[PDB]
């Protein structure tokens, strides 16, 4: 999908707000 | 005897629309694998009205029809509910009526509207008496369903007076299950659509009691202070 | 951890700042808010920190 | 800096029925009691007419405490209780919240998170008698203090020496209740005053009684202001397909923030995000070169 | 909050400076009438500092 390898796209999927905070 | 409510009595706390969270209160719900009774009527007894009174029932005919809740003897206030009209008669009176409980085949309030378990919930906090209830076509003999049944709330009658009997009145020309309500705190599963499929009693054992403290119904391995 | 630091009492008689601006006109409103702006800022220091 | 809209419109919605209520009929009485029955009336059903109080300039102050007087017209309640009770006018100090005093320690016990008022005003011949005051009277001490908002009918002769005092008075033995003999030409100071307490619940249920403030329409799908009965917030309102059962009327979220609403009066669904803010950051190669800047909204 | 405090007088936030009150009642009682002293009574809206 976007240009990782096999290993690569494993490990990311291996792993898984305005009341003043905020995310940048 | 008695029998064991298994999962049974649980109500929603507040009318507060939720989905897909662990909330956790405390209020008062009938303890989970608690010893609830089963009478065996008819010869009508009288019971406490501790802290608020879990009944369910079995009637497919549905003779049990009424309810009264205090000295009983008309020098003090009753809450005679004769649920036999059309959906509900409700009056707080004092009149010739409390000297032998059976339905046939001064008035200070008013108020007009075996496959089951009319599994009703009574309680009187704060001048403010609450009912619940709900129905499920279930009609295994000695044992209530497993599973688990969220109440769901039907009148607020706010007279709050007094109670601390209360007596069941039937039709006549068979069952109760009678239990008692303590001050304990639950964790609910509210699902996607807002209703409750789970429930977590904090006071059972020390396995509940990590799930509490942890948020989860999931505990994975490891040591948990608690 | 902070975001539930706000639903906090702190000693004043509600939470919610507007029900309190809500009630309360010339200086109590005041006096409650101060020990709202102590706890919450007390709450923001610490988060800052770890 | 920071960015952040402001509403344009305000909209306030509570139920449709009014059905104004008659808070004098506790006011304009026939008859009252000292300390023993109160009669713990429950107005409620309407809409609360606190215009009634201080229109008329022949009472005290508004003297109590939890809610400034002049906002009573702008809060929206669920149950009120008054309290009608009366005593001494020139004693009139220790209905307050966790003050001591006999009476407010063997009687009417008003509690230390009292949000409620104790308005309480003069009297001159409506409570005071006319040729002689002898039914007014109070119970004398009692075995032990009370706790808040509990009555005390219950009366039993007091045990503490080696007289029960059943019908025996005299010889070092009493009985609480007496006669005060009060003519009518005496200290008029010392007559008692009309005392009631108008408890407040903000706890439990969404408001159900509130004053007689005019309803708007539905604006929609704008950064606006909104009072539907006490869910005040500012956020844009959205018909949302949230399927509340029929008891249900407030929403919540994860964090314990308010997130969907229905209406008061059409029964309809929306919900509350907060509209859009931020901050805004300057862009610029440095001064001593140019003077041009670019800016970015978070 | 009062009458006077709403439609005669009022008084700013901490009013630094202070007030002092003596009894009158000797030289202008003027038995039988006296009617030379008025305060204001219902007004629209409440009164400002000074
Ligand atoms: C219920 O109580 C009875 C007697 O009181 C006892 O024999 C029984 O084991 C109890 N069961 C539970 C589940 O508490
Ligand atoms: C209710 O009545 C019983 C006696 O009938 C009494 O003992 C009890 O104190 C009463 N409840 C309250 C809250 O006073
Ligand atoms: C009304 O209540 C009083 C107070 O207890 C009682 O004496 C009287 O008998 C009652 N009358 C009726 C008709 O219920
Ligand atoms: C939610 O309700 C829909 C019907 O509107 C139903 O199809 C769906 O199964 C429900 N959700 C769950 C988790 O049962
Ligand atoms: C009581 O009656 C008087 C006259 O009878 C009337 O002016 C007043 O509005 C009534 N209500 C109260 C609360 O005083
Ligand atoms: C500021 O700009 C001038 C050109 O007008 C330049 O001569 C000077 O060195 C600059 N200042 C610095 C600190 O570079």
């Amino acid at each position: 999908p976007s240009k990782r390898s096999f290993i690569e796209d494993l490990l990311f999927n291996k792993v898984t707000k305005f009341n003043g905070l905020t995310v940048l | 005897a008695y029998t064991n409510s298994f999962t049974r009595g649980v109500y929603y706390p507040d009318k507060v629309f939720r989905s897909s969270v662990l909330h956790s209160t405390q209020d008062l719900f009938l303890p989970f694998f608690s010893n609830v009774t089963w009478f065996h009527a008819i010869d009508n007894p009288v019971l406490p009205f501790n802290d608020g009174v879990y009944f369910a029932s079995t009637e497919k005919s549905n003779i049990i029809r009424g309810w009264i809740f205090t000295t009983l003897d008309s020098k003090t206030q009753s809450l005679l509910i004769v649920n036999n009209a059309t959906n509900v008669v409700i009056k707080v009176c004092e009149f010739q009526f409390c000297n032998d409980p059976f339905l046939g085949v001064n008035c200070t309030f008013e108020y007009v509207s075996f496959k089951n378990l009319r599994e009703f919930v009574f309680k009187n906090i704060d001048g403010y008496f609450k009912i619940y209830s709900k129905h499920t076509p279930i009609n295994l003999v000695r044992d209530l369903p497993q599973g688990f049944s969220a109440l769901e709330p039907l009148v607020d009658l706010p007279i709050g007076i007094n109670i601390t009997r209360f007596q069941t009145l039937l039709a006549l020309h068979a069952a109760y299950y009678v239990g008692y309500l303590q001050p304990r705190t639950f964790l609910l599963k509210y699902n996607e659509n807002g209703t409750i499929t789970d429930a977590v009693d904090c006071a059972l054992d020390p396995l509940s009691e990590t799930k509490c403290t942890l948020k989860s119904f999931t505990v994975e391995k490891g040591i948990y202070q608690t | 951890t902070l975001v539930k630091q706000l639903s906090s009492n702190f000693g004043a008689i509600s939470s919610v700042l507007n029900d309190i601006l809500a009630r309360l006109d010339p200086p109590e409103a005041e006096v409650q808010i101060d020990r709202l702006i102590t706890g919450r800022l007390q709450s923001l220091q610490t988060y800052v920190t770890q | 800096s920071n960015f952040r809209v402001q509403p344009t419109e305000s909209i306030v919605r509570f139920p449709n029925i009014t059905n104004l209520c008659p808070f004098g009929e506790v006011f304009n009485a026939t008859r009252f009691a000292s300390v023993y029955a109160w009669n713990r009336k429950r107005i409620s059903n309407c809409v609360a007419d606190y215009s009634v109080l201080y229109n008329s300039a022949s009472f005290s102050t508004f003297k109590c405490y939890g809610v400034s007087p002049t906002k009573l017209n702008d809060l929206c309640f669920t149950n009120v209780y008054a309290d009608s009770f009366v005593i001494r006018g020139d004693e009139v100090r220790q209905i307050a919240p966790g003050q001591t005093g006999k009476i407010a320690d063997y009687n009417y016990k008003l509690p230390d998170d009292f949000t409620g008022c104790v308005i309480a005003w003069n009297s001159n011949n409506l409570d005071s008698k006319v040729g002689g005051n002898y039914n007014y009277l109070y119970r004398l001490f009692r075995k032990s203090n009370l706790k808040p908002f509990e009555r005390d009918i219950s009366t039993e002769i007091y045990q503490a020496g080696s007289t029960p005092c059943n019908g025996v008075e005299g010889f070092n033995c009493y009985f609480p209740l007496q006669s005060y003999g009060f003519q009518p030409t005496y200290g008029v100071g010392y007559q008692p005053y009309r005392v009631v307490v108008l408890s407040f619940e903000l706890l439990h249920a969404p408001a159900t009684v509130c004053g007689p403030k005019k309803s708007t329409n539905l604006v929609k799908n704008k950064c606006v202001n909104f009072n539907f009965n006490g869910l005040t917030g500012t956020g844009v309102l959205t018909e949302s397909n949230k399927k509340f059962l029929p008891f249900q009327q407030f929403g919540r979220d994860i964090d314990d923030t308010t997130d969907a609403v229905r209406d008061p009066q059409t029964l309809e669904i929306l919900d509350i995000t907060p509209c859009s803010f931020g901050g805004v950051s300057v862009i610029t190669p440095g001064t001593n070169t140019s003077n041009q800047v670019a800016v970015l909204y978070q």
